[PDB]
């Protein structure tokens, strides 16, 4: 039913987001330097 | 900027030298024509006087 | 000390020459069978 | 006396290099 | 710590003698 | 230099002894074909 | 060689799969988000909230200094924290 | 074929999958904890 | 005859010369012999060398108070910097020695030969009709020897910096580098470690597994090694029994079964990884140092909470401070 | 007493000789400095 | 009688093999990797040491860790239900219970995983040179995370399960034990470092010595996973190296054993070394050098140089790194060069 | 060719040349044992047990002879520093002597057993092949072991028949060799209570005697004899090496 | 072979070579003593580690 | 006693070295009949 190349990219871009939300957290977060 | 620049380009610069070898080495053997493996039937080595 | 500089250059040039020519001497040719 | 002891073991590695190369048992095709 | 290796070696050499000299030539279902 | 006085021996034996052990074996091997 | 049981390639592609998981996955994600969000996590793992390391002054660290009476010590440490 | 729905492997694949997402959600939540 | 040159070019290129002197080798051979010979003498006898800029000469040779572990060939002086200091540029050998002349002679030569050594590692393959790329795997170490001996100094401004030829001074290069670049905290080194650590890990695996699936062809009282004969026809172990086990250790698809695909992963993992560290030293050569998390995790009032990153930095300062005790006149270490 | 059955010959090839000397001599270049101390 | 009925069940060729060994390998392994992942994001190292060690606190992937227990704890096992924790899980988290928990579970986890290599090997019928090879890592972890500390004052001095929390363990060693000058660590390196070289020179030799058994360029397919002739030419290889380095293999069986011995041996020597540093039986100094430098103030070797670095690493680090010691070093005591 | 690292394989089925081998190892360890003793006696300074006690002088074997009762020399001095006492024969010199003699006998015995290696008692009566009944073998040894273990705790440590053991006070100021009384209470499990060292060798000695007879009498379940490849002497080696390293890790810790 | 006085008085000991009880013989009794031994060491290990304090025990140099 | 410091080596080598020379020959002799 649901194609691989479509399960992938969705999830892929998906993790790029959560891992990006993490990278934003570096600044502003508690681990920020402010 | 002087850091960022000089830094990035050494990486690029380098990898490209690696790249150079990679292709110069491949195209220089794709020509003699054996970039896909030694010819079982006629192994150049097998016809050379041993050194011991 | 100057003589040593001369010598070395002469010496380094001799080898740099050999190298450049040796490859110019049609190196592609040297191999099992140049397809 | 140490200098000498160090330079010896070294001179030995170097002579052992010669022998291991130019005096091995040739790897004959079987 | 050096005798632990002895244990793990001889032990394994006991429960494995049947193969100590190499796997049984010709096999399948692996 | 104030070196350890037993160093010259600790190093000498540590080389000869096992090193000779090997020489013995090797040669005694060769002679199993009359060699040496 | 021997290839047994329900395959992944298929299962990932199965509509039933996403039917089932497009509930479960975010469920867990929001379930844990609240674990932190609620501040529950803090209390579960005695981890200090940004405003609970030193009481206004005490530039001194609350360091456990002895086993056996270790706990009572930690307690009073949180105490002082007013 | 008639593959089963709940296998030993499923028990495994979930013990790491369930906690993770729970965490990824918790961790993604911290990114907003400040001061 | 047929003009000796024509002939010369055939010997130089002999495919059956005990050691393959090649066109690259025509340089590698004298260059490495100049370096190797000067190193060996320098290391045995050789006056203390005013490494840093001051006049606090360090002795590295054996005849001057060292042992194999402490001894080394010391880097050319800081007063010299990046300037080219060959023997003919000295007023006398003594000057040349006191200022560290031996180092430059030794590294410029080792780097030249080690390069041709890389080129040679291609020429022979060609002459033997084999695939190239071996020389590309060797570009990792070379790249690391280049970083540490040439790139790092070009960045810092002097060969006085840049790993010294000696066991203990190598530790020096490191302990200081850390304090100056916080390298352990740089992505490129961590990849270097994953490479070097990983590489070993797999070297044990490959070597392990294969040995574990050799085909019984020897008694119990005779080496397993004899079961193989040089150049023998077919394989010498069951690459399927191998995968049969390893696959089951973790899980089938989390394993290999293609010698070619397996052996490539062996030469790519450590090479790619080691390249990076070379790119780390080469990068931190221009002062783009490791990560810096000092005074992050600050609390509600503003108190700094200290993370392991700080105990690190605390130990780094200690290095920063004591190193080169007599070479600083001003607050910031910008060299 | 008479001949003993269990009894093989011992062996060590050139390569091993060479690899041994390398191991010995090198272990010696390593530890010698800590022996003289 | 049912033992077998069970044995049968356990030894069934599933996706992820199990085995009797698994009845240990998984209960622990998971339970350990689990505790790490937990402590790494949730629990703190504030009462134990004096730092933020998790995500919830503000730490990032590099700066997080499950840091050892307080020094005042000792070599206590820290059993959740023991004298210290007194059953209270949360406090258990605060006193550093999560460390002995990870350490000990991971420990039995490596025991489990080796038994596995030994269980699967016996079944599939292959030699066990992979459970033997794996002794090398047992040595490292069993001596660096268990023996070492047992030799010192408490667990507080063991590595801490963290990226930086390790780099710290590295410098500490350089600074107090002067590790890099230890012959055993040296071998350690010579092995890990050269094991990498083997694992890369062999990989490249194989790939650039392949016979042609395909038509295209991507020669990965040309290898029949099925038996027969060698895929590359050992004869050609042996030739290459021998003329380009003088020495060269010529016995695949020996080559692959060497590849097992090199990296394994070196991590073993690496271990013995640390077993020594547990008793502070380090290789710190060369007396011959000290006596000379004491008398003659113009004698300087890269040796002495490095020894001053250590003095610095200890002086400036010690204070925040060993809180239970209440160190107080007035600015006038701190050893320092000039200017800096 | 047999590899060098296997040369000693020629004994995996020569109970005579094995016992001969094992006899030579023991003989050497005794040699060394008394050997060490003498070296130390030839360099130990007894003049001051206050500020220059044996442990300052890098003494390794001397302390072990002290713990069990040997505390004096034929030279008239005591390790506690007592005015002209008189060990029996059992002085540090005597102990060293005894050992030097033992390693002598063991050496000779090690030869007899090498020449006369083909002893009937070594071959399976049913077959013409050599063989050792390890299970009964073990039971016999464990019997003796325990028998001896008991004896050591009962008569030696107790002073019932022999000296005692080195017992001191909380601050090593008054140590000496006194006879210790067993202690079965729970405190006898406190590593610092000598009475525990006595009660142990008395209990574990009996528990060791009982267990011996058992193995001397009861045969190994079919299943187990197969499992732990019994009958293969090399399975005993792995089992001992495992305990020997266990014992080790425990003596290193204490 | 070569029998001898000592050799004979011993023969009956090194005589039951392959001799073996049937099936799972005493194995379960063995599994009980083992698990029993195991827990005891844990009791020791935990006394020495003071992770199990007892009245009158106390693990310090203190005693005599 | 103020003995010569190289005595311990001068005596050690003076024994091992030639003594080993003989051990080598003897053993290599035995093996010309597979012995050892
Ligand atoms: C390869 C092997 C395969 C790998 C797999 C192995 C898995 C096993 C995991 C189990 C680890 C358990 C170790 C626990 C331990 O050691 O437990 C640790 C305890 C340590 O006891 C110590 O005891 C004290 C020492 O002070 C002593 O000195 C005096 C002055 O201070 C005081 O009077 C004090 O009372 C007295 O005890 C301190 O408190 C120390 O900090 C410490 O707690 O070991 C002890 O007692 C018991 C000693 C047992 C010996 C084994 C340790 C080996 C080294
Ligand atoms: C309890 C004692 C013990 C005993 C009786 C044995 C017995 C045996 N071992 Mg095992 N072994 C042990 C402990 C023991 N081992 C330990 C602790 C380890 C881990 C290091 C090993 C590792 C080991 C390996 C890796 C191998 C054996 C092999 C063998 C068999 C042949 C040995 C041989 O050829 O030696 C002859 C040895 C030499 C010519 C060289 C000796 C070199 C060392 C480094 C010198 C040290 C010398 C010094 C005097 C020793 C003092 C000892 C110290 C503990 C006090 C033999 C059955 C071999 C085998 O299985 O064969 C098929 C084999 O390959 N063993
Ligand atoms: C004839 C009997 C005999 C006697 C009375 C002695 C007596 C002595 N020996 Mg000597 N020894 C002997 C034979 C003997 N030895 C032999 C045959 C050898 C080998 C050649 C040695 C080798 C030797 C050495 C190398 C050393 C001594 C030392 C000593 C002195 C005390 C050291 C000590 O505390 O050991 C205590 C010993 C033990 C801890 C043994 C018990 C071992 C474990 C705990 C038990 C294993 C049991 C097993 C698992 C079975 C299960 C038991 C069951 C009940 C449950 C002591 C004077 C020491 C000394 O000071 O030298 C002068 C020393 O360093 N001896
Ligand atoms: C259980 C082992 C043991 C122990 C703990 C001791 C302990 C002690 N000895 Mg005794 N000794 C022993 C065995 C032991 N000895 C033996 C078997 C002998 C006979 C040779 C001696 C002979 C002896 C003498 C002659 C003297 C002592 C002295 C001493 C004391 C001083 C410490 C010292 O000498 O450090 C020195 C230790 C070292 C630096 C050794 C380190 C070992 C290196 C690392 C091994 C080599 C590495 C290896 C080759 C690596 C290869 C790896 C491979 C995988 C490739 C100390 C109490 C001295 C004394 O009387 O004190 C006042 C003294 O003069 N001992
Ligand atoms: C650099 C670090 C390093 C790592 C991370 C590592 C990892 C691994 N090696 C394995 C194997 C091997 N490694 C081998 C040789 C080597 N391995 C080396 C170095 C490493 N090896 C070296 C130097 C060698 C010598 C060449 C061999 C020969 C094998 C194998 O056969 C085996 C394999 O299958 O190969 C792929 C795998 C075993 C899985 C397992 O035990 O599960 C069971 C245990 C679990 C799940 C619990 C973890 C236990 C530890 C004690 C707890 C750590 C705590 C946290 C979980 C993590 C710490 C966090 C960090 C930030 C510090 C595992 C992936
Ligand atoms: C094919 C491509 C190959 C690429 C290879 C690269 C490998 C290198 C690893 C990098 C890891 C990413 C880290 C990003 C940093 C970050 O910021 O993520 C952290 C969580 O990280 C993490 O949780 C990463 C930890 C990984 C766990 C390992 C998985 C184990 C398997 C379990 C079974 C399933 C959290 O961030 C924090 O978020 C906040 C916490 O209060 C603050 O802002 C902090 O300062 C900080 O920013
Ligand atoms: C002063 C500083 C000291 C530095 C020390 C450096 C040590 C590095 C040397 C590498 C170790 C060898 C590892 C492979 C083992 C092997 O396999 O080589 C063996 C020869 O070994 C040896 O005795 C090798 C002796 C070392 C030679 C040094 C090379 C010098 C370079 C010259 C440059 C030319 C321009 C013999 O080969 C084997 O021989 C047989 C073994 O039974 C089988 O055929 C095997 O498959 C294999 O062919
Ligand atoms: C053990 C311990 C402490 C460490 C020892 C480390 C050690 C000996 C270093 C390795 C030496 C080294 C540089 C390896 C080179 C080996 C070599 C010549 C390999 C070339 C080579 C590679 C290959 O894959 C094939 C098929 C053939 C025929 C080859 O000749
Ligand atoms: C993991 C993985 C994966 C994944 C992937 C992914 C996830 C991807 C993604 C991707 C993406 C996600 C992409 C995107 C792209 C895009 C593009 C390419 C774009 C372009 C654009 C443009 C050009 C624009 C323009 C403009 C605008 C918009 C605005 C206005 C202005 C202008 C006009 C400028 C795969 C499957 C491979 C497989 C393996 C694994
Ligand atoms: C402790 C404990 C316990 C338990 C617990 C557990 C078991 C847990 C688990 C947990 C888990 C199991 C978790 C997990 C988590 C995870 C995470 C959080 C992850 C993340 C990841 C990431 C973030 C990634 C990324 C990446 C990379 C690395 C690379 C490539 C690319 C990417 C980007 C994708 C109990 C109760 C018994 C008791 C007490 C203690
Ligand atoms: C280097 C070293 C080592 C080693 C060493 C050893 C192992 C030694 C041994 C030694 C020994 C092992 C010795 C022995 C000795 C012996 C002796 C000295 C004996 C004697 C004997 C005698 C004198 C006898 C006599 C007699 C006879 C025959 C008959 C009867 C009568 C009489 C008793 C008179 C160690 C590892 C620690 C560490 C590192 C270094
Ligand atoms: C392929 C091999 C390459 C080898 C290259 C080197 C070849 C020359 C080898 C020379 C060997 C002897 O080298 C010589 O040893 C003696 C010790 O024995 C050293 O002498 C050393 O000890 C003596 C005391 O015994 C001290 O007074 C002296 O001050 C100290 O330097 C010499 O300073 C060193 O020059
Ligand atoms: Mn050698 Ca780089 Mn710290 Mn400025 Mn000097
Ligand atoms: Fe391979």
């Amino acid at each position: 039913r649901i194609p691989l190349w479509i399960v992938a990219t969705v999830a892929g871009m998906g993790v790029i987001v959560i891992v990006g939300l993490f990278f934003y957290g570096a600044y502003a977060g508690l681990g920020s330097s402010l | 900027p002087r850091s960022w620049l000089a830094t990035s380009h050494f990486v690029l610069a380098f990898f490209f030298l690696v790249g150079h070898l990679w292709h110069a080495g491949r195209a220089r053997a794709a020509a003699a024509g054996f970039e896909k493996g030694i010819d079982r039937e006629s192994e150049p080595v097998l016809s050379m006087p041993s050194l011991d | 000390m100057e003589t040593l500089k001369i010598t070395v250059y002469i010496v380094v040039t001799f080898f740099v020459l050999l190298f450049v020519f040796g490859f110019l001497s049609g190196d592609p040719a040297r191999n099992p069978k140049r397809k | 006396m140490e200098t000498i002891t160090y330079v010896f073991i070294f001179a030995c590695i170097i002579a052992l290099f010669f022998f291991a190369i130019f005096f091995r048992e040739p790897p004959r095709i079987t | 710590l050096l005798f632990f290796f002895g244990h793990i070696w001889h032990g394994a050499r006991t429960l494995f003698r049947d193969v100590f000299s190499g796997i049984d030539p010709e096999l399948s279902p692996e | 230099m104030e070196v350890n006085q037993l160093g010259l021996i600790a190093t000498a034996l540590f080389v000869l002894v096992p090193s000779v052990f090997l020489i013995i074996l090797y040669v005694q091997t060769e002679s199993q074909q009359k060699s040496s | 060689g021997t290839t047994g049981e329900r395959p992944f390639s298929d299962i990932i592609t199965s509509v039933r799969y996403w039917v089932i998981h497009s509930i479960t996955i975010p469920a867990l994600f929001i379930a844990g988000w609240l674990f932190v969000s609620t501040g529950l996590a803090y209390d579960v793992f005695g981890t200090p909230r940004p405003d609970s390391y030193y009481a206004q002054e005490q530039r001194s660290i609350p360091l456990v200094t002895d086993r056996f009476e270790a706990k009572q010590q930690v307690e009073t440490f949180l105490e002082q924290l007013k | 074929v008639s593959y089963p729905i709940f296998t030993v492997r499923w028990v495994a694949v979930h013990t790491l999958a369930v906690p993770t997402i729970f965490f990824l959600g918790a961790i993604a939540a911290m990114q907003f904890i400040q001061r | 005859s047929a003009n000796l040159w024509e002939r010369f070019c055939n010997w130089v290129t002999s495919t059956d010369n005990r050691l393959y002197v090649g066109w690259f080798g025509v340089i590698m051979i004298p260059t490495l012999l100049a370096a190797t010979i000067c190193f060996v003498i320098a290391f045995i006898a050789a006056p203390p060398v005013d490494i840093d800029g001051i006049r606090e000469p360090v002795s590295g040779s054996l005849l001057y108070g060292n042992n194999i572990i402490t001894g080394a060939v010391v880097p050319s002086s800081n007063a010299i910097g990046l300037h080219f200091y060959p023997i003919w540029e000295a007023a006398s050998l003594d000057e040349w020695l006191y200022n560290g002349g031996p180092y430059q002679l030794i590294i410029f030569h080792f780097l030249l030969g080690a390069s041709c050594y890389m080129g040679r590692q291609w020429e022979l393959s060609y002459r033997l009709g084999m695939r190239p790329w071996i020389c590309v795997a060797y570009s990792a170490p070379l790249a690391s020897a280049f970083a540490v001996f040439l790139i790092y100094p070009i960045g810092q401004g002097s060969f006085s910096d840049g790993m010294p030829l000696g066991i203990s001074g190598t530790f020096n290069f490191m302990i200081v580098f850390q304090a100056e670049h916080n390298i352990l905290m740089h992505p490129f080194h961590q990849l270097g470690v994953a490479g070097v650590f990983g590489g070993a890990l797999f070297c044990a695996m490959h070597g392990s597994l294969v040995t574990s699936s050799l085909i019984r062809e020897t008694t119990e009282t005779e080496s397993a090694n004899y079961g193989y004969k040089f150049g023998q026809e077919e394989e010498t172990y069951n690459i399927v029994a191998a995968h049969g086990y390893f696959g089951r250790l973790i899980f089938q698809y989390a394993s290999f079964n293609n010698s070619r695909s397996l052996h490539f992963f062996l030469a790519a993992w450590p090479v790619v990884g080691v390249w990076f560290t070379a790119l780390g030293i080469s990068t931190m050569a221009f002062n783009l140092n490791g990560f810096n998390f000092n005074h992050s995790v600050i609390d509600a009032k503003g108190n700094v909470i200290n993370t392991w990153a700080d105990i690190i930095n605390r130990a780094n300062l200690g290095m920063e401070v004591m190193h080169e005790r007599n070479a600083h006149n001003f607050p910031l270490d910008l060299a | 007493m008479e001949p003993n059955p269990n009894r093989q010959p011992v062996e060590l090839n050139r390569t091993s000789l060479y690899l041994g000397l390398l191991l010995i001599l090198v272990l010696a270049l390593l530890f010698s400095s800590y022996f003289f101390n | 009688g049912w033992f077998d009925i069970l044995d049968d069940w356990l030894k069934r060729d599933r996706f992820v093999f199990v085995g009797w060994s698994g009845i240990l390998l998984f209960p622990c392994a998971y339970l350990a990797l689990g505790g790490w992942l937990t402590g790494t994001t949730f629990v703190t190292s504030w009462y134990t040491h004096g730092l933020a060690s998790s995500y919830l606190e503000g730490c990032n992937f590099l700066t997080v860790a499950v840091s050892t227990p307080a020094n005042s704890m000792g070599h206590s096992l820290l059993l959740l239900w023991g004298p210290e924790a007194q059953g209270d899980f949360t406090r258990w988290c605060q006193l550093g219970g999560l460390w002995t928990f990870i350490a000990l579970h991971g420990a039995f986890g490596l025991i489990g995983f080796m038994l596995r290599q030994f269980e699967i090997a016996r079944l599939v019928g292959v030699r066990p040179y992979n459970a033997i090879a794996f002794s090398a890592p047992i040595a490292v972890f069993v001596s660096v995370f268990l023996i070492y500390p047992l030799g010192q004052s408490s667990w507080f001095f063991a590595p801490s399960f963290g990226v930086a929390a390790i780099f710290r363990f590295l410098l500490f060693f350089q600074g107090f034990h002067n590790w890099t000058l230890n012959p055993f660590h040296m071998m350690g390196v010579a092995g890990v470092l050269g094991g990498a070289l083997l694992c890369a020179i062999h990989g490249a030799t194989v790939e650039n010595t392949l016979f042609q058994d395909g038509e295209g360029a991507s020669t990965f397919r040309a290898f029949n996973p099925t038996q027969a002739e060698e895929t590359y030419s050992m004869v050609t290889a042996n030739r290459f190296w021998s003329q380009i380095f003088g020495i060269a293999f010529s016995n695949k069986r020996w080559l692959h054993f060497f590849m097992l011995f090199v990296p394994v041996t070196g991590l073993w020597m690496s271990a013995i070394g640390v077993v020594g540093l547990a008793l502070n039986l380090r290789s710190y100094d060369f007396i011959s050098q000290e006596i000379r430098a004491a008398e003659d103030p113009e004698f300087e070797t890269f040796y002495t140089k490095n020894l001053l670095l250590n003095e610095g690493i200890r002086a400036w680090m010690a204070p925040q790194d060993q809180p239970h010691e209440n160190f107080v070093f007035p600015e006038e005591v701190l050893p320092r060069g000039n200017a800096l | 060719g047999l590899p060098w690292y296997r040369v000693h394989t020629v004994l995996i089925n020569d109970p005579g040349r094995l016992i001969a081998a094992h006899l030579m190892h023991t003989a050497l360890v005794a040699g060394w044992a008394g050997s060490m003793a003498l070296y130390e006696l030839a360099t130990f300074d007894p003049s001051d047990p206050v500020l220059n006690p044996m442990w300052r002088q890098g003494m390794f074997v001397l302390p072990f002879m002290a713990r069990l009762g040997v505390t004096g020399s034929w030279s008239g001095w005591s390790i506690t520093g007592e005015t002209g006492i008189d060990p029996g024969f059992w002085s540090f010199e005597g102990v060293a002597l005894a050992h030097i003699v033992l390693s002598g006998l063991l050496f000779l015995a090690a030869c007899w057993h090498w020449v006369y290696w083909d002893l009937e008692l070594f071959r399976d009566p049913r077959t013409g092949e050599p063989a050792l009944d390890l299970p009964k073998m073990f039971g016999i040894h464990l019997f003796l072991a325990g028998l001896l273990c008991f004896g050591f705790g009962a008569f030696h440590l107790t002073g019932l028949f022999g000296p005692g053991m080195w017992v001191s006070d909380p601050y090593g100021l008054t140590g000496s060799v006194q006879p210790v009384a067993p202690e079965w209470g729970p405190d006898g499990f406190n590593p610092y209570n000598p009475g525990g060292v006595v009660a142990h060798h008395i209990a574990a000695g009996i528990v060791g005697i009982i267990a011996g007879l058992f193995h001397i009498l009861v045969r190994p379940p079919q299943r187990l004899y197969k499992a732990l490849r019994m009958g293969n002497i090399e399975t005993v080696l792995s089992s001992s090496i495992a305990a020997v390293f266990f014992a080790a890790f425990v003596v290193a810790g204490t | 072979a070569r029998r001898t006085w000592l050799g004979d008085i011993l023969r009956p000991l090194n005589s039951e070579y392959g001799k073996v009880a049937p099936g799972w013989g005493t194995t379960p009794l063995m599994a009980v003593f083992m698990g029993l031994f195991l827990v005891f060491l844990l009791i020791i290990l935990e006394i020495y580690n003071s992770t199990l304090i007892l009245d009158g025990v106390n693990v310090s140099w203190k005693a005599l």
